[PDB]
């Protein structure tokens, strides 16, 4: 039986751990999540047949830049996440995340995943973004970056309301069935 | 780095000297502590495929990769909590303490128990709406004040206190956290680093009392780092407020409740880099201001 | 208990017994009631329990004792095996047995002690003999350990370095301490946290025993038994215990220890097969001195 | 989709942890084995359909009598193990282990699994047993004991040589899928 290893990357605090917990437990975690979601395996049904879906969370923080790629080997699909109400996390998709997974996993498909849809209509969130002369990322804006960065497609979800959450991993499984190729640890020797 | 010429009637200089000694030993006591490192090694290897682990084990840099992130986080936290004010902040803390209300007569144990219970009640709507929970927390506060009266504080006292402040949990729950947790966008110490620096905070509390260091400033620093360390699985907020309020009430100061909603997320270093985090001295200033704000009410 | 007030003692065994009585009397607080130890038992036990059963059992107050009972009974079993409390017959026998040990007046230098401990390890394993490079690497760790521990109180960090030095064939990134309870030929070992707790007690025991002038050959016997029974590290516990004990012996002028007889080794630790008679703390000392007197 | 929980019980030192490691890794552990094998999940293809096989080790020691049954919920098949060169462990199948799983899981099938086959013909092992006027457990003796205790069947394996090891878990899956 074929297994599907799905690795979730993206800036810190974009909701990677929460979207995994809300998807695997059907409950948005209330009060305090682990830094990295404990890697979990679920049997998803696609085409009438079972697939083992392996979900792997990562620490997006800069402090884990050396350790994080060691989880990338034998990855079938990446979820490059950004918060639709965090323009910096969106910028880091082009500036950091897509270059990272492309370096270690050149021929591995990835999806652009906009997280925290619900906050896009939150007045307090809109107000805070406006303070910095910023505004949420529209779906049209993210869809263009997905084509520019050769992403499979742009999907969107809200871990809190589960809106489109099931659809995100459905597209991740479909992208994973596009045959990929193995990964590299870059092999950056020191000293 | 020099404070020799500044007015000091709070023993802040003696406080800064404690922080300098603890800071100078932070690398050995935490970053070079093998229990801490073993924790980081095991947690990091859980996300790495076993084929990659066998491959990487032939590279001498592998151990540094497993532990670098964990060490940087603790260093980030230690930088946020280490008290090392500027010459301006030093004199500012001097003026701010003079604005605090301080009662001459120190309350008895029964009275301190009620006031610390009410301070927790003001923070939580659940404690107000649940009389049974408030009575349970009142007993834990009373037990902690009885065992710590006229006796040096110990981690066992804090373990019992924290357990007492978690009566709604259910049996069999781990006392300490089993993994690194994140609060909103904040980072906390690893479980082992939190245990290590929990005992250092206990030593810090005892030495500060023996050295006659200003209790209100002590309470501020203790509040920040306990929240930043987050040693226990649950009840770290309650526990920190009870310990701090004992330090304050033992000195005649009003009990502390909580910082402003705008200022709390600045106590810890964060995962979202856009959030400006407050320095240890800035936390002390806002703490003293909040404490003086309760003298107006 | 048993009275020693009337017995001949030129080894400070009375002081040794008093040290063990204090440690044993505080064993319950220092280990069994230690929350880091209980938390470890709680988390390991729950890993095997379905989440539905945990939620049900969290309503029963006895649940926490069920999670930790097994771990507590194992440590108590181990502490009972290592706690030195001899009978009046064993007391007098140990006194006579120590007089039969060879003791050189001139104590060897640091370089000589390094070589003798290296050879003592070589005789135990056929692998170290057939591999000169491995033997040279262990010689460096022993030298480093003897240099950092000369004329200074022993520390857990010195042992951590020593243990790491005695594990040169491991590969990078390996955990220093063991991550779970291990069993060796049906023997029981301390949990990882309880082994750390009691490793530090053994270090304090070694330093206190040297200050109180307690017979080093008896100290080394007890230290060998509990280090093996505790088994704190993922690997190299055997090599590490032999190095620490031989240091205690060579510092006193006694020959280095190698290993017990093949028939007696499995009796050191408590067993998983209850039919195996396990040796008491005093019986381990008696056999240790007898093996040392032969050398 | 469908998961199969297989719990391995039996006296301590009969080889439960080793037979699990030897079956999952195809290599008998030579180093110090863990007290309880970390619970393991494999998706087996034996038969026509894939099934997730959950292997769960237990602590056979008497010190864990209160905790051990908390792992039994949701079990699909038990492996009551004894060492064929340990008459006391064989006796404890009737005296302890079968009564235990029957008390907690009355309608759950179990297999009688004799472990450590290679020692049945070991002269030193036979000589040691003969000193205590004991002898290894023959398959006929265990087969009778399995039928008496209403076991599904008696199987035997050696974690060291892997002889019949793959068959032991095959029959456990068959026993769970077809009670
Ligand atoms: N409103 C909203 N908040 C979310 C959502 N997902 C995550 N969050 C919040 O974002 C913060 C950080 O989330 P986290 O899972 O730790 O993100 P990570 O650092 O990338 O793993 C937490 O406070 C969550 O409550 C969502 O879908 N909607
Ligand atoms: N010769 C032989 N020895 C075995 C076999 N299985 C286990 N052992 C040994 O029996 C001892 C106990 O094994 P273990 O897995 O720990 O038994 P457990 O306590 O039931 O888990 C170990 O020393 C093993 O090496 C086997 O099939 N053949």
């Amino acid at each position: 039986m074929q297994t599907i290893k799905c690795v979730v990357v993206g800036d810190g605090a974009v909701g990677k751990t929460c979207l995994l917990i809300s998807y695997t437990t059907n409950k948005f975690p209330s009060e305090y999540v682990p830094t990295v979601f404990d890697n979990y395996a679920v049997t998803v049904m696609i085409g009438g047949e079972p697939y083992t879906l392996g979900l792997f969370d990562t620490a997006g923080q800069e402090d884990y830049d050396r350790l994080r790629p060691l989880s990338y080997p034998q990855t079938d699909v990446f979820l490059v996440c950004f918060s639709v109400v965090s323009p910096s996390s969106f910028e880091n998709v082009k500036e950091k995340w897509v270059p990272e997974i492309t370096h270690h996993c050149p021929k591995t498909p990835f999806l652009l995943v906009g997280t925290q849809i619900d906050l896009r209509d939150d007045p307090s969130t809109i107000e805070k973004l406006a303070k910095n002369k910023q505004k949420p990322i529209t779906p049209e804006t993210a869809e263009k970056l997905a084509r520019d960065l050769k992403a499979v497609k742009y999907v969107e979800c809200s871990a809190l309301t589960q809106k489109g959450l099931k659809n995100v991993f459905d597209e991740a499984i479909l992208a994973a069935l596009e045959p990929p190729e193995p990964k590299k640890s870059r092999r950056c020797v020191l000293l | 780095v020099n404070y020799q010429d500044l007015e000091d009637n709070l023993n802040l200089k003696g406080l800064i000297s404690l922080e300098d000694d603890r800071n100078a030993n932070f690398e050995s006591n935490v970053l070079k502590n093998e229990k801490f490192l073993d924790e980081a090694r095991e947690i990091s290897k859980k996300s790495i495929p076993e084929a990659t682990v066998k491959q990487m084990s032939h590279l001498p840099e592998f151990d540094d990769i497993l532990t670098e992130g964990a060490k940087k986080v603790e260093s980030r936290i230690n930088k946020a909590i280490t008290f090392r004010p500027s010459v301006e902040e030093f004199s500012e803390i001097q003026d701010l303490v003079k604005t605090l209300p301080k009662t001459k007569v120190i309350e008895d144990l029964s009275t301190k128990t009620n006031e610390i219970t009410e301070a927790l009640a003001a923070t939580s709507k659940t404690i107000q709406r649940t009389p049974e929970l408030k009575e349970q927390l009142k007993t834990a506060i009373e037990d902690f004040l009885q065992n710590s009266q006229g006796k040096p504080l110990t981690v066992q006292m804090i373990e019992n206190l924290n357990h007492g402040l978690r009566p709604d949990e259910g049996e069999g729950r781990l006392l300490y956290k089993k993994e690194n947790l994140t609060k909103e966008n904040a980072v906390f110490s690893s479980p082992e680093a939190a245990k290590i620096q929990l005992a250092e905070t206990v030593d810090f509390i005892n030495r500060a009392k023996n050295e006659g260091i200003e209790p209100s400033v002590v309470g501020a620093l203790v509040y920040q780092r306990l929240i930043a360390y987050h040693p226990f699985a649950e009840g770290n907020g309650r526990m920190a407020r009870v310990i701090v309020n004992k330090i304050l009430l033992d000195a005649g100061y009003p009990a502390f409740t909580k910082f402003s909603d705008e200022f709390e997320p600045q106590i810890c270093p964060q995962t979202k880099a856009s959030t400006k985090s407050a320095t240890s001295s800035e936390v002390v200033v806002e703490f003293l201001k909040e404490l003086a704000k309760k003298g107006s009410k």
